[PDB]
């Protein structure tokens, strides 16, 4: 059917195991069809779900691999584990790059912008670094928050970036001005996961109340937008059963897209303010879930070490 | 007014000279006996003070009727009725019902006044209206019903016959400035019926003081530092409230409880004697008298016969006049939750018919619990209607967002509630076990024709962290989800490990149960090394509270205590943050900490911590605080007020300490609002049951089974409900226990 | 003898013909302590086994002064730097002790401190392949091979 409308139903398409540890984030390749997700067993699995087969084995983190993060093209790979290590793949040469160090703690998330040419990281060193991809170096540290950041993610054109931390505050950054825009205190709990708004969601969210606009998902089983012109929250989305590590904005933008630690994923309708469809996703908790821009699939990563793989119609 | 000061001078002229009536009935009431010991200077100048607010009351009649002023012979019928009302209340204000009762009919066989004509009713619950006849004051009570949304509000008062008399005892000693004291026993409603009383007052504003053992004058001076000020005038030094035109109520809570010298005194109580007679105190900066121009004083206390509390001295009730608030009883408390639990009862409309029912077994388990646990047997063993009205809270809580509910769980509810209110506290596994049964009975003798099994059973466990409804949880899934929990929470904070049984998980649902409500204070008791603080953490961790240890380490002295509570509260006021204060005995070292510790558990703030420069940062960064969070604050007053109201609102302070058979006791007389502001849950030495379940679990992993294993015949069993035949891993962890138990012996 | 008598009730044999210092302790590791100053009597040998043995940090009770040199000798390969709890030089050979990982002895428990209570509770926090340990107002990385003596030359000393 049409982009716009594509919508998850039961049962799963493909059901795939064989991980030896809990996975982390399962995300879409931009231009092939091959899957790939990130688990805490020092390796990085790649898989495939037009077919449903193994494809290969990448073996090169020593510790709990936390993030993973692609660029524009999809030939760069941008992994962070527990070891203090930044290491990078690629898709033209499937071999390792560069092994960056220089943060002092686990590294709890990585991201590259779509222009990539450079690799931001946050780690939980108090401290977001970010490297190039020619040298290697970290030429400015973003620094200001008190304890350790969850997850970083910036937007489309990369002008401005956002973080979300232990403080129940998430600040957006600018990497041109070096310094915070606005500080966001209305959450009671850690905030976990951090997704941005395309361009044809825009639309949608200013009819439903220009841009940028900001979604955050913390673990206080709640999930609001806010507005980095306004700095106010936008409205109060609640109905999440447990603890939230994942959202993310359908392409179309007229829906989103979550998964709570109650074994479910749920699809909700902000204009509204419900739900309209709760799967039950997996046997134990769940991390982490992605959306493909054209092609009909959505994946969801687990606890179980148990990848399902969900055809949308 | 001086007129109308005569007319009644001359009318009640005859009732005071020689005997006429006030000798008498004087001569009697000593002969009554009182809960504290009755001065006759102390009943006649309360008679004295109520006469005058008499006056009071015709002079604003006159004012109130410009056209019509008071007539003689109205105001003559009155007086005649007023003096009565007034004898009363003044030689029984302080005793019991059936000793003022027996005073009424004293007074009404000998007196030639016009009275009520009542059977049965006593003279003692009628009122003297200003039209000069007898009001009662069960028409005055009204049947009232409260809103949902204030169901057990720490404000909302329903009124009954004892609340409304004792209201108009209130107002009539606080109209004329003159001290009072509230005794009665814990719980009784002494606090609530003064803050409602001082709500009809619209020109006073309260302040809450905790007596403790070690109470000195200087807590006084440090409170009259904070809320008042010093003003040089001609005629002296004078002492005023910086809110001009308000009058200063001070409320000790624990006027008793200041430890008496060896020499029979009290500095405290001779400090409060000395400015109530003298009407001012010295300063001992540069020994200057200073006068107090508007500060008066309220009182309560415990009765003098309960073990921690110290009596009085005549000197110091001569000017202070006596209440003494009973408990309400079955018959009053009836309604009094009854008006509360038919006002919850309406966001599930099928349960509405089983209000009265469920009214009637919460009463009868409360009174049935209040004969056996009396606090002979333990020193905390107290229950007042306030474990009944977080009875109601609780359950409200429970019902407020479930939208559905059958009456099989209203009964399950209603027990679960009951257990953590009436066995928390409880010591030995007998009383426990009767607590359990007594909870079965009450609910088949109050709910007929149920479903017996599904209502009550074994775990009855019940979390908010499997669904965001307060549903029933299984011990198993429970179980389960703890384990997960344990594993993702060994990587953040403490990587120790840790075997969970069914006391486990009792005791963090009821940790989280009591962190989840706001100003939420935990005692924990229990022998060392049982995993108190570890659980109380781990409960933290959790329900993302910080956890904060002072580090009490060699020459902790008072200073390093006092800046600790100052870092504690600035995190907890201005930056907003949800803190866990956990802190052990062995952290306690001088009276100052326990003093410190009683103003904040009391209070949730402690007067003169902030002085000097440091009052002006936290008053800056209180200003900061409010900026951010959205809400305008000037001045000072409020300032201080909204960083106290988020105090209560973020601080969570957590008290473990090791049972004692005098230790505990000292620890009640020295710190009452651990015993009252803190839920006490006693965790104990670990069971036999929990000896066996953690020997089971981690004797699990290595082999242990040998087929060839004989039974013996005597079978020496220390652990109960053994399943039979033990097999060889059952028998040897049933051997560790026995091996724990006879170093016990 | 009463957790024999009830081993024995519950039908679990056990090694009656034994020496519970003999079971323990091999031969080579008793003449190495009989040789580092211990006395020959076997309740001292069943302490050299529990001060071998020991999961929880142990405390010496020993008026004598022959447990505190039988220790010394024993940890003589691993340097221990001898000090007291009431010595205003004690928490920074603590902090050594803590950094370098060697064996420490204190003395004087009676004046016990509770900055010892994270050390003696492994309140101890994991940074992947780091061991990190925070006492006081300094984060220290805890070495794998530390081992902290608590002595006591008081016997009639009274423990909370
Ligand atoms: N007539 C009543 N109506 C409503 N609540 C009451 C009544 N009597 C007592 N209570 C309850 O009892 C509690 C009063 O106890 P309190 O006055 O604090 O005792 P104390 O001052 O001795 O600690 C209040 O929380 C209140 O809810
Ligand atoms: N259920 C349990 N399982 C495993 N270990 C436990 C358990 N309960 C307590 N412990 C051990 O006992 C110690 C108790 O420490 P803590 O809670 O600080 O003392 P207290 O028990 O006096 O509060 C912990 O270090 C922990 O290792």
């Amino acid at each position: 059917r049409d982009p716009k409308e594509w919508i998850p139903r039961p049962p799963e398409k493909y059901a795939l195991s064989g991980h030896r540890s809990p996975v982390t984030r399962v995300i879409f390749h931009p231009v092939f069809s091959v899957m790939v997700s990130a688990s805490e067993d020092a390796t990085i699995k790649v898989w495939d779900y037009e077919t449903g087969d193994f494809e290969r084995t990448l073996k090169g983190h020593t510790d709990s691999v936390q993030d993973i993060s692609f660029d524009h093209s999809g030939k760069l790979l941008a992994s962070c584990s527990a070891d203090m290590t930044i290491k990078l793949w690629d898709f033209q040469g499937f071999e390792c790059i560069r092994t960056m160090h220089g943060h002092d703690h686990n590294v709890s998330s990585v991201a590259i912008m779509p222009n990539g040419d450079h690799i931001v990281s946050a780690s939980r060193d108090k401290t977001i670094k970010m490297w190039e991809v020619q040298t290697g170096y970290c030429v400015k540290t973003f620094t200001g928050h008190r304890e350790w950041v969850r997850m970083v993610r910036p937007n489309q054109d990369g002008t401005l970036i956002a973080s979300c931390s232990n403080d129940q505050t998430v600040r957006v950054w600018v990497v041109a001005t070096k310094e915070c825009k606005a500080e966001l205190r209305e959450h009671e709990h850690v905030v976990e996961c951090i997704s941005w708004a395309p361009e044809s969601s825009y639309s949608s969210i200013s009819e439903a109340t220009p841009g940028p606009f900001l979604l955050s998902g913390s673990r206080d089983k709640t999930i609001k937008m806010w507005d980095v012109s306004t700095g106010m929250c936008l409205m109060t989305l609640v109905g999440h059963d447990n603890w939230v590590r994942g959202v993310l904005f359908h392409s179309g933008g007229k829906f989103i897209l979550s998964c709570a630690d109650d074994k479910t994923l749920r699809v909700w309708d902000y204009k509204n303010k419900r739900c309209m469809k709760t799967l039950n996703a997996h046997e134990h908790f769940v991390t982490s879930l992605d959306f493909h821009k054209t092609a009909p699939y959505v994946v969801t990563g687990s606890v179980d070490q148990t990848v399902k793989v969900w055809e949308c119609r | 007014m001086l007129q109308i000061q005569r007319d009644a001078a001359t009318i009640m002229q005859p009732y005071f000279t020689s005997n006429g009536l006030v000798t008498k009935a004087l001569e009697h009431a000593f002969q009554l006996e009182h809960i504290m010991d009755l001065t006759r200077l102390r009943c006649l100048g309360s008679l004295f003070s109520m006469l005058h607010q008499a006056c009071r009351n015709v002079a604003q009649y006159n004012a109130n009727h410009p056209d019509f002023p008071m007539q003689i012979e109205q105001l003559e019928r009155y007086i005649q009725r007023y003096l009565v009302y007034a004898i009363l209340w003044s030689l029984s204000g302080d005793s019991r019902l059936k000793m003022r009762a027996e005073l009424g009919e004293y007074i009404r066989r000998i007196t030639t006044v016009p009275l009520p004509t009542a059977p049965n009713i006593p003279i003692i619950d009628y009122e003297v209206s200003i039209s000069g006849e007898w009001s009662p004051w069960q028409a005055k009570v009204p049947q009232i019903e409260v809103e949902t949304h204030k169901v057990a509000a720490p404000d909302v008062v329903v009124p009954t016959l004892d609340t409304v008399r004792h209201e108009a005892l209130l107002y009539t000693w606080l109209a004329e400035h003159k001290p009072l004291v509230l005794c009665g026993p814990p719980g009784s409603g002494k606090t609530m019926t003064l803050f409602s009383a001082l709500r009809a007052l619209p020109d006073m504003e309260v302040v809450g003081l905790n007596f403790s053992s070690a109470t000195t004058p200087e807590l006084l001076l440090k409170t009259f530092d904070h809320y008042c000020e010093y003003r040089r005038t001609p005629n002296g030094v004078v002492l005023a409230p910086v809110q001009l035109g308000k009058w200063l109520v001070l409320f000790c809570d624990e006027i008793n409880l200041p430890d008496m010298d060896k020499y029979g005194t009290q500095r405290v109580i001779s400090f409060i004697r000395q400015m109530v007679e003298h009407g001012g105190f010295y300063r001992t900066s540069d020994q200057t008298w200073v006068k107090l121009e508007r500060i008066q004083f309220v009182g309560a206390c415990n009765p003098p016969t309960d073990p921690g509390r110290k009596p009085l001295s005549h000197r110091f009730l001569r000017h202070v006049p006596v209440v003494y608030v009973d408990y309400p009883g079955p018959a009053s408390l009836t309604q009094i939750y009854g008006t509360f639990n038919r006002a919850m009862l309406r966001l599930i409309p099928s349960l509405r018919t089983y209000a009265e029912p469920l009214t009637a077994a919460m009463v009868e388990f409360y009174t049935m619990s209040q004969e056996r646990f009396t606090q002979d047997t333990q020193p905390h063993y107290i229950y007042s209607p306030r474990e009944m009205t977080r009875w109601v809270r609780g359950i409200f809580e429970a019902l407020r967002p479930l939208e559905t509910l059958p009456v099989e769980g209203l009964i399950r509810i209603w027990a679960h509630e009951a257990l953590r209110l009436f066995q928390d506290r409880l010591v030995e596994d007998e009383e426990r076990r009767w607590t359990d049964e007594n909870i079965d009975t009450v609910a088949l003798k109050h709910f007929p024709n149920i479903d017996r099994e599904k209502a009550m059973s074994r775990p009855i466990l019940y979390s908010n962290w499997l669904s965001k409804d307060y549903i029933p949880v299984d011990q198993e899934e429970l179980r389960d989800y703890v384990k997960a929990r344990l594993k993702v929470f060994y990587e953040e904070e403490l990587d120790v490990p840790l075997v969970l049984f069914n006391e486990v998980l009792d005791h963090v649902l009821r940790i989280d149960r009591i962190f989840r409500q706001p100003q939420g204070h935990l005692l924990l008791i229990g022998v060392s090394g049982a995993g108190k603080t570890t659980l109380s953490r781990f409960v933290a961790w959790m329900n993302g509270l910080s956890v904060y240890q002072i580090k009490v380490h060699r020459k902790y002295t008072g200073e390093d205590f006092d800046e600790d509570l100052r870092t504690v509260l600035r995190r907890s006021g201005c930056k907003n943050e949800k803190i866990a204060f956990i802190m052990d005995e062995s952290n306690v070292l001088d009276s100052g900490f326990l003093e410190r510790m009683n103003t904040l558990l009391a209070n949730g703030e402690v007067p003169g911590l902030f002085e000097g420069d440091e009052y002006a940062t936290l008053m800056t960064q209180c200003k900061e605080g409010a900026q951010k969070e959205g809400l305008m604050l000037d001045s000072h007053e409020e300032l201080y007020k909204w960083f106290t109201s988020q105090v209560i609102r973020n601080l969570h302070v957590v008290f473990t300490m090791n049972p004692s058979s005098e230790g505990l006791k000292d620890r009640a007389a020295t710190s009452p609002a651990l015993f009252n502001r803190c839920v006490l849950n006693w965790f104990g030495d670990w069971s036999t049951e929990a000896l066996y379940q953690v020997g089971k679990e981690f004797t699990s992993k290595m082999d242990l089974e040998k087929p060839n294993y004989i039974v013996p015949d005597y079978m020496p069993v220390v652990y109960d409900k053994l399943p039979q035949p033990p097999s060889h891993r059952e028998a040897i962890v049933n051997s560790c226990v026995f091996v724990h138990q006879t170093l016990h012996q | 003898t009463t957790w024999s008598h009830h081993l024995q009730q519950a039908n679990i044999q056990f090694r009656t013909d034994i020496a519970r210092t003999e079971y323990l302790s091999n031969a080579d590791e008793r003449l190495r302590w009989q040789a580092s100053s211990l006395p020959a009597d076997d309740l001292c040998t069943e302490n050299a086994i529990m001060l071998k043995r020991f999961n929880r940090y142990p405390l010496i009770i020993d008026p004598s002064g022959q447990a505190t040199e039988f220790i010394m000798n024993e940890y003589k390969d691993r340097k221990i730097t001898r000090t007291s709890f009431l010595d205003d030089a004690f928490r920074k050979n603590l902090e050594s002790a803590l950094r370098f990982g060697n064996p420490l002895l204190v003395q004087d428990v009676e004046s016990y401190d509770p900055v010892l209570n994270p050390v003696l509770n492994r309140e101890v926090r994991r940074t992947g392949g780091r061991v990190l340990i925070t006492l006081g107002d300094q984060d220290i990385d805890l070495s794998p091979s530390f081992v902290i003596f608590l002595s006591t030359r008081d016997p009639t000393v009274e423990f909370p």
